[PDB]
RNA sequence: UUGCCGUUGCUAUGGC
């Protein structure tokens, strides 16, 4: 019912945020929605990550309309403050995308969040 | 850097001594003869160096301890 | 004289080798897991068959039993700690369900594989008998290495490898040394 | 809109600003089932002291 | 003999104890507490929070990052000052950093006056290296954003680093810079420095994963420190080695036993949906943001779920813990978190609660081996709390509302005999966060250095 | 007590 839908949990945001760090630090994260327009553009986004708390909320809702287009999973997280933090990137970050890799070293896990977004979607 | 750690310690007043099983950390090096680790385990006892006694020490596989 | 140490075998020959879609099952196993010899598929048989073998026994039990309850739960948590097999499914019945590839799964040459420190599952083997592959803060060098689920997240580049952080191995340090005289 | 110079060295900087703001304005108003114009005079105002800077 | 010696020190301290007054007996306990790593400064009970005199002092420079404060102690062992010289017999100093690439000293002797400037010095573009080479960042002032700043216990030197990759140590007295030590790394960008508590080695977290060890009076580096899994952000040093850090997403705290080059491991391991079902909001913690050492046995660390956890050595889970210490954050507001002009469907789009997030405790400070600490953020008050006589736990003694904005470092200051002390807490305030910018900004904060003086009566 | 701009006393705090 809510424009932002699904919402991970406590639980599920931290595993998520978890990927996001390790991915920034191995060049793997895109970071802002026009970046993550990009990536669906050229369909080479693992699953999309937004910030539920957006200011306002609608500037990042063409995500969905691309995502299951594209067949891409996506989930919102509470905050931007913490995702730009996980991000790397010294401002808050609304939207971040996780770039498709089969030979990255975390790919483990990646699809282990995947899995489970899914599963919420 | 080389560490001494006594475990297991008993005191046997009935041989007059102090028994124990010495783990040794020696990352870097091959091992510690039995000289080096009488001298600190003397130090750190506060004993002479005589009344000392190391034996039975085996390296694990991998080394390092 | 002393008293014997006792001994046993760890595999079994098959009833019938030379089966046409045996060989090729054992072509996958080998292939797939990269196995030297055919001796340890017939292990990881020989060890399975006496795992199913003593669940089989067990489920024959009537249910309550103090030697069902208590073996079958020793059992269901050995396998599980293992890891062949998973959470959700602890009863004697799915233990019956294990396949050869759920423990081929768990050797350390294959775990090595997918974590990624290895580009091939021979790569994984060279590397792992070659003293590069450490468990925790130990070095471990036999490919047969069962990993549990703990020690699965401490696989690593030893501290005295190379790879590890180490100094270069003779090669690296005899090339450089020839490149500077 | 580069071809009819909808949004139109200083002076292309401000078309690339104007742009990113009418991308994001164009969504509130497209995933809105009632747009208001509130946010897009907020988002107006901040491209003018965008200009005023230059 | 040198008994005959330790003799007539004892003689003489004891009678200064005579001159302090059962009340000798229990001093003397107290005295040798520092040797034994064990809490002996009980005084939350007899402390006086609400008659706080509270001010905040405005600063010129913006983004004020740390603070560290010199305060001179008399040594039991040879029974003379700190000070470095005799016209430094009890003066107390203060340096600040901030994003401005400028040092500031104030002395802060007077606690009932506020912090008086004394000297600065400023860095800027003319200090970037030419050379491009790691090894060869060596140009006496900073270029970049300095985050941290140390002072000596000797008072002779105070040392600070930040992004430059660069650690610079300078002159109390003319803050004249003797010595640059460039960290040699591409990413080893300097996060926390901790002093030795009377002794001249510094410990410095950096952002490339590693602790390094120096040794001032030397000028010289030491040794590297490997273990953690992400940045050092933070670290805390004791009279003894066993320095602390916490290695922020990593989620783990770690105490080095520098002599013994051993590491334990301490990680939190909590999750909501057990505390709920014993309950029966809780934010799942992150990461790791500050660790201060309450014992040479005991530590406390912050989370950015808003929890403050105790810790003791000897056991590796958290042994208890302070949720949503400072608060939830005021929720986002709903004319801005949708475009809709009806006002019920943007409260739809706050949906209750879920959005709702707790603060992030940017600040932890110990008085050393006492039985309180201060807790800050950005809530806009400053939290003072009390450890239970056993260690176990810790209860709210107070607060102090003056502090508006981030609290990027709190410390503590004590002065009067020894049964009549005065605490005097100054914590650096700014207006976004040390290590980056990403809080909204807060409605008032400015940029000071914020002040409070605390009198102790039963 | 502030880099700048105000208010408020003869000191204290509003904005960038
Ligand atoms: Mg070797």
């Amino acid at each position: 019912n809510p424009k932002a839908f699904p919402l991970a949990d406590a639980a599920l945001t931290q595993q998520i945020l978890d990927v996001v760090q390790q991915a920034a630090n191995l060049r793997q994260l895109k970071k802002g929605a026009n970046e993550a327009t990009k990536t669906l553009n050229r369909g080479i986004s693992e699953f999309i990550i937004m910030a539920a708390d957006c200011e306002p909320i609608e500037i990042l809702l063409h995500l969905p309309l691309l995502c299951e287009d594209k067949n891409v999973p996506y989930v919102f997280v509470p905050s931007r403050v913490a995702l730009g933090r996980a991000c790397g990137v010294s401002r808050p970050v609304i939207a971040a995308s996780i770039t498709t890799n089969d030979a990255s070293a975390i790919k483990t896990q990646i699809y282990a969040v995947k899995d489970k977004i899914e599963t919420l979607l | 850097a080389v560490t001494i750690r006594t475990r297991k310690v008993i005191s046997n007043p009935l041989l007059a001594r102090k028994q124990f099983v010495v783990d040794v950390l020696h990352p870097n090096r091959a091992n510690v003869s039995k000289d080096e680790l009488r001298e600190k385990l003397a130090e750190v006892y506060k004993a002479e160096k005589d009344a000392v006694s190391v034996f039975g020490f085996r390296t694990q596989f991998g080394g390092g301890k | 004289p002393r008293a014997p140490r006792t001994y046993s075998k760890t595999y079994s020959t098959p009833k019938r080798p030379y089966e046409s879609s045996r060989l090729d099952a054992e072509l996958k196993l080998a292939g797939e897991f990269g196995l030297k010899n055919k001796k340890e598929i017939y292990r990881i048989s020989f060890q399975l068959s006496k795992i199913r073998r003593a669940a089989r026994d067990l489920l024959t039990r009537d249910e309550k039993d103090p030697k069902r309850l208590f073996e079958g739960n020793a059992l269901i948590r050995r396998l599980v700690r293992v890891g062949v097999l998973s959470e959700d499914k602890k009863k004697l019945d799915y233990v019956l369900a294990l396949k050869v590839e759920d423990f081929l799964e768990r050797r350390l040459q294959t775990q090595v594989y997918k974590l990624g420190l290895a580009k091939s599952v021979h790569h994984a083997r060279v590397l792992i008998t070659q003293r590069h592959i450490a468990v925790g803060k130990q070095i471990v060098n036999i490919p047969s290495f069962m990993v549990r689920l703990d020690s699965e997240k401490h696989i690593d580049f030893a501290p005295t490898s190379p790879f590890g952080g180490a100094r270069p191995g003779r090669v690296a340090r005899r090339n450089a040394a020839r490149k500077a005289e | 809109g580069a071809e009819k110079a909808l949004f139109r060295k200083n002076k292309g900087r401000i078309s690339r600003y104007l742009a990113n703001k009418c991308s994001m304005a164009s969504r509130i108003d497209n995933y809105s089932e009632e747009p208001s114009n509130v946010f897009g005079s907020v988002l107006k105002k901040q491209v003018e002291q965008r200009l005023e800077f230059y | 003999n040198p008994a005959d010696k330790r003799r007539r020190l004892a003689k003489q301290y004891l009678e200064n104890l005579k001159s302090e007054a059962d009340i000798i007996a229990s001093r003397l306990k107290e005295d040798v507490a520092e040797q034994q790593g064990r809490v002996f400064r009980y005084f939350g009970d007899k402390l006086l929070i609400s008659e706080a005199k509270q001010s905040f002092t405005r600063v010129g420079e913006n983004n004020l990052t740390c603070i560290s404060c010199f305060q001179p102690v008399l040594n039991k062992y040879t029974f003379e000052e700190s000070s470095n010289g005799d016209k430094n017999k009890g003066r107390l100093f203060a340096y600040t950093v901030s994003k401005d690439l400028q040092l500031t000293k104030y002395d802060i002797t007077d606690f009932s006056k506020r912090p008086k400037k004394l000297k600065y010095a400023k860095g800027g573009a003319k200090y970037i290296p030419t050379s491009k080479h790691e090894y060869e960042n060596t140009t006496e002032g900073h270029y970049d954003e300095i985050l941290t700043v140390a002072a000596s216990p000797d008072g002779k030197y105070v040392v600070t680093g930040g992004r430059d990759r660069k650690l610079i140590v300078w002159s109390t007295e003319s803050l004249s810079p003797v010595k640059v030590i460039p960290t040699k790394d591409r990413r080893g960008e300097v996060l926390s420095l901790a002093f030795r508590k009377n002794s001249d080695q510094l410990y410095a977290s950096c952002a490339d994963f590693k602790i390094r060890t120096y040794s001032i009076n030397q000028f010289s580096q030491l040794e590297i420190l490997y273990g953690h899994h992400d940045i050092v952000e933070d670290i805390s040093a004791l009279a003894m080695e066993r320095c602390v850090t916490v290695g922020a997403r990593d989620r783990t705290a770690m105490l080095w036993k520098i002599p013994d080059e051993t590491r334990l491991t301490f990680r939190g391991g909590d999750e909501p949906q057990k505390l709920l079902r014993r309950w029966m909001l809780f934010f799942c913690e992150g990461s790791i943001d500050v660790v201060s050492m309450v014992d040479d046995f005991h530590f406390i660390t912050g989370s950015d779920n808003g929890n403050i956890c105790l810790w003791s050595l000897a056991k590796k889970k958290p042994i208890f813990t302070e949720r949503i210490a400072h608060g939830i954050l005021p929720e986002p507001s709903f004319n801005d978190i949708s475009g809709e002009t009806d006002e019920e469907l943007r409260k739809r789009q706050l949906q209750g609660k879920k959005l709702l997030q707790p603060f992030w405790i940017t600040s932890l400070y110990a008085i050393p081996y006492s039985n309180v600490f201060i807790s800050g953020s950005w809530s806009g008050s400053l939290k003072v709390w009390k450890i239970s006589d056993n260690l176990r736990s810790f209860e709210l003694l107070g607060e102090l509302s003056g502090a508006k904005g981030v609290v990027t470092k709190i410390q503590v200051v004590e002065s009067g005999k020894h049964g009549k002390e005065k605490f005097r807490i100054l914590a650096s305030i700014a207006k976004e966060h040390r290590l980056g910018r990403w809080i909204a900004n807060v409605s008032g904060a400015r940029n000071g250095i914020y002040s409070a003086v605390i009198d102790q009566t039963g």
